[PDB]
């Protein structure tokens, strides 16, 4: 019943980043998990998801740049981001799907030169 | 204090208000609701709702395939002890058999005894209807005037065996050889035509038997109606609570205990009852969504700018539609979580991974009974969990859109009050 993201920071366009999410077992075990983001001026947006058996799917805006993965032994969700753009600047959040209704603090990602 | 300071701390709220004032953002969210409703109640493979309904039904059918063969049953039509009655039900998952034989004589049907024939008939009818349905494919949740034909047979032999007497079915006193009756029968408030026929067979070198044929023409295949059948299946089992004696294969996962009473499987049965209950609650959201459809576009009137405080009488409906879609989505996930073996322990886990989510036929189509169906689920429980999951993952954007729509509408209903 807890979620906690890290690994964000300021990068250069073209740059790349690896985000992590530590989730409690009650949230994570046996559940589809996913990443989200909230860009300035916009509402939270779904970005990616992955089934317990590790099958991933992505929003069209990130397909082919980002890769979501999960480690089922440590209740950890990862997002690996390449070819970052300024459009990808946002607060990034992790949750199960469907969503547990209290979000974590998120991790800020900013992209700029 | 005031709003500026409040929006300095909560900017997604500021963005929510901006949207709530803009008819084209509202109309976009209303379109999204139209599309996600279609994903939930019009689609099959992609609908988490469809998959959850399907899992709930499959888990009940599979429970019976696992233990049906080991379940004692017997006696006569009055529910009492028989001297020599053998009553066999076809297309059921028996020990090395595509029938189940109910021939436990002398012992008295009842709790922690043989299931009575009356109770087995109820259980059997339900199992045949579900299996025929699963074979043909469940329809989408919105489609609920579909029908199917179901046909099943059973036999009675032995002196004293009253379980195929013509008077049970309304057939002439005799009757029993060639007689037939066609009659309505109510199933989930719908009118089904039912034909019941009897013949006597005298095979050349062994005992005479009576064969009863039931033809149900127009059984409803809607989600609501099929979940009532799955409920009838699992409750008939739980309430008759008969004696069972299992046969383990040496090696591979094993069933404990080897004997007892079926209602003794309390977690397995409670989980399946919960799943059905949750699926039924979820299917009941269908009507709420249809009633509150969002296809009409909104704006100011008389070409006047849109006023979020006066022009938003549609918001209550928009909010009820979105809340209902989100309730569907969450009950669907809940169904899956009740049975998913990643979060189970002890004897319940080993029941699901070891038996329910396996199949010993041969992947043969859904609803198939073979001489090897017994002591396995053969209801695609693993694939159904996997597909429920995949659908939920592919519902990521829609789930967000539904939450944004619920929030836009809540905001307008608030403005609207006062
Ligand atoms: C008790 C019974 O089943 N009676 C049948 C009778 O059965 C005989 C017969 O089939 C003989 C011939 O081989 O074999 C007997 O089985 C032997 C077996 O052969 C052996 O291997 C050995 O191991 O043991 C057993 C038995 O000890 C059977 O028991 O078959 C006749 C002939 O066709 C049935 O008679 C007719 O059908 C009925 C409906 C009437 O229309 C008659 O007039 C027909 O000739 C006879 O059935 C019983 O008939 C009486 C008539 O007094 C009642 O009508 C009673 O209800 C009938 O039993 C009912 O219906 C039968 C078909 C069966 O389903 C019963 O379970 C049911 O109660």
């Amino acid at each position: 019943v807890q979620l906690q993201e890290s690994g964000g920071g300021l990068v250069q366009p073209g740059g790349s980043l690896r985000l992590s999410c530590a989730a409690s077992g009650s949230i994570f075990s046996g559940n589809v998990m996913g990443w989200y983001r909230q860009a300035p001026g916009k509402l939270r947006e779904w970005v990616a998801a992955i089934t317990p058996q590790g099958v991933p799917n992505y929003a069209d805006s990130v397909k082919g740049r980002f890769t979501i993965s999960r480690d089922n032994a440590k209740n950890m969700l990862y997002l690996q981001m390449s070819s970052l753009k300024p459009e990808d600047t946002a607060l990034y959040y992790c949750n199960r799907l469907p969503n547990y209704r209290s979000w974590g603090q998120g991790t800020q990602v900013t992209v700029s030169s | 204090e005031n709003l500026s300071k409040l929006l300095t701390r909560y900017s997604t709220l500021n963005t929510l208000i901006k949207l709530s004032a803009d008819p084209s953002a509202i109309n976009a969210a209303r379109e999204n609701l139209g599309a996600s409703a279609k994903n939930l109640i019009g689609d099959t493979k992609n609908s988490p709702a469809y998959q959850a309904v399907l899992l709930a039904i499959n888990a009940a059918v599979g429970f019976w395939n696992v233990l049906g063969y080991a379940t004692q049953c017997g006696g006569n039509a009055n529910g009492q002890e028989s001297t020599s009655s053998t009553t066999i039900f076809n297309n059921e998952p028996g020990y090395r058999s595509t029938s189940i034989t109910c021939s436990l004589n002398r012992y008295k049907p009842g709790y922690y005894g043989p299931m009575s024939i009356e109770n087995f008939k109820k259980l059997n009818e339900a199992y045949q209807i579900l299996q025929t349905a699963l074979n043909k494919g469940l329809p989408a949740l919105k489609e609920n005037n579909g029908t199917i034909n179901v046909e099943y047979t059973y036999t009675c032999s032995g002196g004293g065996n009253t379980n195929c007497d013509p008077s049970l079915f309304g057939i002439g006193g005799d009757g029993r050889n060639g007689g037939s009756v066609t009659k309505t029968q109510t199933i989930d408030g719908k009118q089904v035509n039912t034909t019941i026929s009897s013949k006597v067979v005298q095979p050349p070198h062994s005992a005479a038997y009576t064969e009863i044929t039931n033809a149900l023409n127009g059984v409803p295949d809607s989600a609501q109606a099929l979940l009532a059948q799955a409920s009838t299946l699992i409750n008939t089992i739980n309430t008759a609570c008969p004696y069972f004696s299992v046969t383990n294969k040496s090696g591979g996962p094993q069933m404990e205990p080897t004997r007892g009473k079926l209602c003794g499987f309390t977690e397995e049965i409670s989980a399946i009852q919960k799943m059905i209950t949750d699926a039924q609650e979820l299917v009941n959201q269908t009507s709420v969504i249809n009633e509150h459809e969002q296809s009409t576009p909104v704006g100011g009137n008389n070409g006047k700018p849109f006023n979020p405080f006066t022009d938003a009488s549609f918001a209550q409906g928009m909010l009820a539609n979105a809340s209902a879609q989100a309730k569907m989505l969450n009950l669907a996930h809940q169904v899956g979580q009740t049975i998913n073996p990643d979060n189970l322990t002890g004897t319940f886990k080993n029941f699901v991974t070891g038996f329910l989510a396996t199949c010993n036929n041969k992947g043969s189509p859904p609803g198939t009974v073979t001489t090897q169906t017994f002591a396995s689920g053969c209801a695609y429980v693993e694939q159904t969990i996997t597909n429920l999951n995949n659908s939920i993952a592919h519902f990521g954007t829609q789930e967000q859109q539904i939450q944004q729509a619920e929030n836009i509408a809540d905001t307008l209903v608030n403005f609207g009050s006062h």
